[PDB]
């Protein structure tokens, strides 16, 4: 999703 | 006691060389065996068994 | 009494007459040895407790090392391989010697017993050959002359020559008044010098049994003693944080090795194959290399984390081993 | 590995030697070494002869009584600079020998080699001391005048059936050894006074707890938590 | 259009604080490592676990933080598919490593105070435990690196973890739940219990002041670990509860906040070493 | 006294299996690595197996690899050799040899009496003279050549000399090229060039009659020489 924020531990 | 006196007598009887002569001969020994001293003269690693 | 002090001042004035010059004045022209940078070439780890003694074998490859854990470990310095490990009856061992032949190794301590161990047996296990038991104090040093004779110094103020075979003291040396801490056999193996806690060093004759000469000058217990390679001079180390080279023939101290910074006693002293260098182990957790002739600190062997208890130079003069209370032994070269 | 077949086997021998050494290391670490100093008539032997071994709560303790060497002792005290504690036994009964014991304690406490080693003082023969105080006999003030001026501390814990005279005597001796230990040393080592008797057999437990505290305090500086 | 293009001023402020924490922490931990290794006096078997803790913490602040922050600026991956797999492996492992290193120092501190007579962990066994910690760390971080992918969104490259497709998202959820329990609840319990008992005995005269200081230090550590990591775990368990929150922009600033609080834990240990110990302080002022 | 009595030999039908047992008495079996060396009825010695102290390194010879297995019972002071698939080429007397390895050690010092079993790349040691006639009082020089220089970089030439007097187990004479073994008369002397070696026995006696074998210890498999007999 372009509106989805992706975060890494 | 008397034994200490006797011991002192014996030690008094000893003959003594001059300090100059004694020091001279120690210096001589060091100079003569100088090349034979690996600690004094760094031994080539090849020879050093702890290389 | 009165005769005694008369003889004493007589000896004093004789030495003074022979004191025409100083070793320092004589060597004033001798070029300094320069910086002697020696680096740890090997580190023999394996002792569980503080190493208290070590001795190089004549082969200059094997050395025995004593520890307070009661284990004498023979090490192959060249390959850092433990050759043998001897369990000792008394854990408190203060001295260890290596026979010139290499067939035997002796140890002693607060047990007051000097146990000789036959390294080369048919059964293949190191076995205690003989247990010398006459001494009445802690044995501080033990050095072998034969595989049948050994001179042992003890805190009973007395030293003794023993016959390993019979187990009896062939000769006793009772001149010292304080605990004898060290002994050094002359290269000729005919005379032995011993340093005691009475701040006195006495040269003894091993076959006559008498104290030939008495040397004084230290202000405290002489912890260590060593013989100059020529067998005509001996250097000493004391808690006075000073090292003193006395000449046998002159009967008088020649040079003192002291530095203002040094305030810790010398635990062990040793010379080089030529005798130009006097490597002494101090209580500052390091060892200082002093040019004997020039009395100048040429270098410092600083790689220990505790009191350097023992210091030994190989017979070939190739390396210097140093044992410490840090349970480690380093072959500097 | 550029090692001959005989070199490899020598390395293998060295490795086996190293293994036995490791098992030995484990036993050495587990065993806590103690040094039983103290004079004669102190009953140093009967508190729990060169060596003696005992185990409390699965912890083995080796107590070494070096009585074969006399006179100068500092030379052989260098060997015991790693003992966890120095059990020091004192004959409370004898006041003539008491001053000598105080001097010995002072020497031990100030010994440069024992400057980080704690001392578990065990005033022994407390029973005999009591009998002497009960019968009067030799006054402690005679041997140590301060006894008259001395008074039993409030912090003191009087045991049942203790005449204040007997109680003051016991804590007077303890006060002396404490005074000796408080003057020198800076929190590097501590003295643990334990009034003990001949029949008293709990001595081993006291050693155990005091040893715990000493090692706890050292671990508190070794782990850098202090 | 990427909705996570936070205004320049927002970027500047976040950058500032993040930068402060990163720099301070990495410098501090690096100095700690130096003090222990350089001064061989302080280099002891006891400080090996301390070394492991410091090292893991330093690497964490250096890699995990800066990289993740730049990612969060516009959620853009300015690195590569290799770096996506690398960041989902080394920095993430370093997180678990630090937490398990804290459990290790806590176990030694328990054994040194509760059972003082029993000997310390053998030097070889101490190194074995360090190895085990890093091994378990790499194992826990492996799945994330295995399912790493740089989906090149027209807006921005995004390094996303493509977990095995499941209708109930069972595998995806369980892994994150297992991590939360394994690197938060489990340590919070062991470190908690251990430090708690040690604290009780030490709390129960200059010596007393020092022992009570140790107790203060321990409670500080426990609270830090619990409070600072809890927001972090909540954010990474949020997609399973409310994924719509992730689809909203405010979640960008929330990720920034949680990572700030979590990465801040790598600063507490250096300050604590200088405050509680005197020799650590001396080494710090020497450097 | 040091004894290594081995037993368990006898007639075995081909393809059978037998366990040879060497009982040790009078030495620290645990500290001494043990070897098994066999001698065909008419041929010379051949290294069969080697177990190190603590049963660590266990080398075997190619001919017996797999079929034979050497095992040591340190607590019971016994060396075992379980041999399987006994071929007719295994008919020989088996000797258990002790070997301790440390700087200055004498490996292969004591050989056991021997047990007879009747079955119904490596360096080549070349003893050229099979026999040499000699009368007492003379001086002999048994020679042995090698495929590779046995002088390792450690400076130790690993060439060992053994003497098998008629009706007797071999006995170490010279270890590591020159070092003379204990209990051996001084008349025996070992010289070596790394590849070619020579044992000089001066003032020959009646006791010195027997066969002389040169074994290499540079690498396993250990290789014995064919043997040079000295007849009176
Ligand atoms: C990519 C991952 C696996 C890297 C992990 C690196 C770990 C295993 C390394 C990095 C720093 C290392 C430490 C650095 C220095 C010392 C001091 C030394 O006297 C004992 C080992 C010890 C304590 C090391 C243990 C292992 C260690 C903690």
């Amino acid at each position: 999703k372009p509106q989805q924020f992706f975060g890494l531990m | 006691a008397r034994k200490l006196v006797e011991q002192l007598k014996m030690e008094a009887n000893i003959d003594r060389i001059k300090v100059s002569k004694a020091a001279a001969d120690l210096m001589a020994y060091c100079e003569a065996h100088a090349k034979e001293d690996p600690l004094l003269t760094p031994v080539p690693a090849s020879e050093n068994p702890f290389r | 009494r009165q005769e005694a002090e008369q003889l004493k001042n007589q000896i004093r004035d004789a030495r003074k007459a022979c004191a025409d010059a100083t070793l320092s004045q004589i060597t004033n022209n001798i070029d300094p040895v320069g910086r002697i940078q020696m680096r740890t070439r090997r580190t023999l780890r394996g002792h569980l407790a503080k190493i208290y003694a070590m001795h190089w074998g004549t082969d200059s490859r094997l050395l025995v090392s004593a520890s307070q854990d009661g284990k004498l470990i023979i090490w192959d310095s060249y390959t850092t391989n433990k050759v043998h490990a001897i369990p000792l009856r008394s854990s408190w061992v203060m001295t260890c010697a290596y026979a010139p032949s290499g067939n035997y190794v002796a140890c002693g301590g607060l047990d007051n017993i000097c146990s000789i161990y036959n390294l080369k047996t048919r059964e293949g296990n190191v076995r205690v050959s003989r247990e010398l038991a006459g001494h009445t104090g802690y044995l501080s040093c033990c050095r072998f002359l034969d595989d049948n004779q050994i001179v042992t110094s003890s805190g009973d103020t007395t030293c003794a020559l023993w016959d390993i075979e019979t187990g009896q003291q062939t000769t006793t040396f009772t001149g010292h008044t304080g605990d004898v801490m060290s002994l050094s056999l002359a290269p000729d193996t005919r005379l032995f010098v011993s340093g005691a806690c009475d701040a006195s060093a006495k040269l003894w004759d091993v076959r006559e049994g008498m104290c030939r000469q008495t040397f004084t000058g230290h202000e405290s217990d002489i912890n260590a003693i060593c013989f100059f390679p020529n067998g005509n001079a001996f250097a000493t180390g004391s808690d006075d944080a000073t090292c003193r080279l006395f000449d046998l023939r002159a009967d008088q101290e020649l040079m003192t090795y002291s530095h203002d910074n040094i305030i810790c006693g010398i635990t062990s002293v040793s010379f080089s194959k030529s005798g130009r260098l006097l490597l002494a182990g101090y209580d500052d957790f390091n060892c200082n290399v002093w040019d004997a002739l020039k009395a100048d600190r040429a270098g410092v062997l600083a790689g220990h984390d505790n009191r350097v208890s023992c210091l030994g130079v190989t017979d070939d003069g190739m390396a210097v081993a140093t044992g410490s209370w840090d349970s480690f032994l380093k072959i500097w070269n | 590995c550029t090692l001959s077949a005989e070199d490899k086997a020598a390395v293998e021998r060295s490795k086996m030697i190293e293994k036995q050494l490791q098992k030995d290391k484990q036993v050495y670490r587990a065993t806590h070494r103690l040094l039983l100093l103290g004079a004669d008539n102190s009953g140093k032997s009967t508190i729990v002869i060169f060596e003696t071994k005992f185990q409390v709560d699965k912890v083995n303790f080796h107590m070494f009584d070096v009585g074969g060497q006399r006179d100068e002792r500092r030379k052989w005290i260098q060997c015991f600079n790693d003992v966890t504690a120095i059990i020091f036994v004192v004959d409370s009964s004898d006041y003539n020998r008491l001053q000598e014991a105080l001097n010995l304690f002072k020497s031990i406490w100030n010994n440069r080699w024992l400057r980080t080693i704690s001392v578990i003082l065990f005033l022994n023969k407390q029973d005999l001391l009591a009998e002497k105080v009960l019968a009067g006999k030799s006054k402690i003030e005679d041997y140590f005048p301060e006894f008259a001026r001395y008074t039993t501390p409030e912090d003191a814990t009087p045991e049942p059936g203790e005449d204040p005279r007997v109680t003051r005597a016991k804590y007077f001796i303890r006060d002396e050894f404490l005074r000796i230990s408080t003057a020198s040393g800076d929190g590097r080592h501590y003295c643990y006074p334990h009034f003990t008797c001949a029949v008293d057999t709990e001595n081993a437990r006291r050693i155990f707890n005091d040893c715990r505290d000493i090692i706890q305090r050292m671990h508190l500086r070794q782990y850098e938590l202090l | 259009p990427n909705q996570f293009v936070q205004p320049a001023w927002q970027i500047v402020l976040w950058a500032a604080a993040y930068t402060v924490i990163v720099v301070t922490s990495v410098v501090g931990n690096v100095v700690v490592m130096w003090i222990i290794l350089a001064h061989k006096r302080m280099r002891t078997v006891t400080n090996y676990f301390l070394v492991n803790l410091a090292f893991a913490e330093a690497s964490m602040a250096a890699f995990n933080t800066v990289v993740n922050f730049t990612y969060a600026v516009h959620n853009e991956w300015y690195y590569g598919l290799f770096y996506c797999k690398f960041h989902n492996f080394f920095p993430i492992a370093a997180v678990f490593a630090s937490i398990y290193s804290m459990t290790a120092v806590a176990f030694d501190r328990y054994m040194a105070i509760i059972h003082p007579l029993q000997p310390r962990l053998s030097a070889t066994a101490t190194k074995v435990v360090i190895c085990v910690i890093w091994v378990l760390a790499l194992l826990l971080a492996f799945p994330q690196g295995y399912y790493s992918t740089t989906e090149t969104m027209p807006s921005r490259v995004v390094c996303m973890i493509e977990w095995p497709e499941h209708p109930n998202k069972i595998y995806e959820k369980v892994y994150h739940i297992c991590v939360t329990v394994l690197i938060y609840f489990l340590p919070l319990l062991v470190i908690g219990y251990a430090y708690t008992v040690v604290g009780i005995t030490l709390w129960a005269h200059e010596q007393v002041s020092a022992k009570r200081k140790v107790v203060k230090m321990m409670i500080v550590v426990v609270c830090t670990f619990a409070i600072c990591w809890l927001p972090f775990h909540i954010f990474f368990l949020l997609p399973y509860i409310n994924p719509d929150l992730y689809l909203k922009k405010f979640i960008q600033q929330v990720y920034l906040a949680i990572m700030w609080l979590a990465m801040s834990s790598t600063m507490y240990n250096p300050i604590i070493y200088c405050c509680l110990n005197d020799r650590f302080r001396l080494g710090f002022k020497h450097a | 006294d040091v004894q290594l009595v081995e037993s368990g030999g006898g007639l075995v039908q081909p393809g059978g299996s037998r366990k040879l047992s060497c009982s040790a008495s009078g030495f620290a079996f645990s500290s001494f690595g043990m070897h098994w060396v066999r001698q065909a009825p008419e041929k010379g010695l051949e290294w069969v197996a080697y177990i190190s102290s603590g049963s660590g390194t266990i080398y075997y010879a190619d001919t017996v690899k797999g079929r034979f297995t050497i095992s040591r019972d340190d607590p019971k002071n016994t060396l075992f050799l379980q041999m399987t698939s006994l071929r007719s080429e295994d008919t020989a007397m088996y000797y258990c040899v002790r070997s301790i390895y440390y700087y200055g050690s004498s490996p292969f010092d004591f050989w056991g009496q021997g047990t007879t079993l009747t079955v119904s790349s490596d360096i080549v040691m070349t003893q050229a003279t099979s026999s040499v006639p000699v009368t007492p009082g003379e001086s002999v020089s048994i020679s042995c050549r090698s495929s590779k220089s046995l002088l390792h970089s450690n400076g130790n030439t690993y060439l060992y000399w053994f003497l098998q007097r008629p009706g007797q187990s071999p006995q170490l004479l010279i270890y590591r090229m020159s070092n003379l073994a204990s209990g051996v008369p001084d008349r025996f002397s070992g010289s070596g060039s790394g590849t070619a070696f020579t044992l000089t026995i001066s003032r020959l006696e009646a006791e010195d009659v027997g066969v002389y074998y040169c074994m290499q210890h540079l690498e396993y498999p250990l290789t014995f020489g064919a043997g040079t007999k000295l007849e009176l």
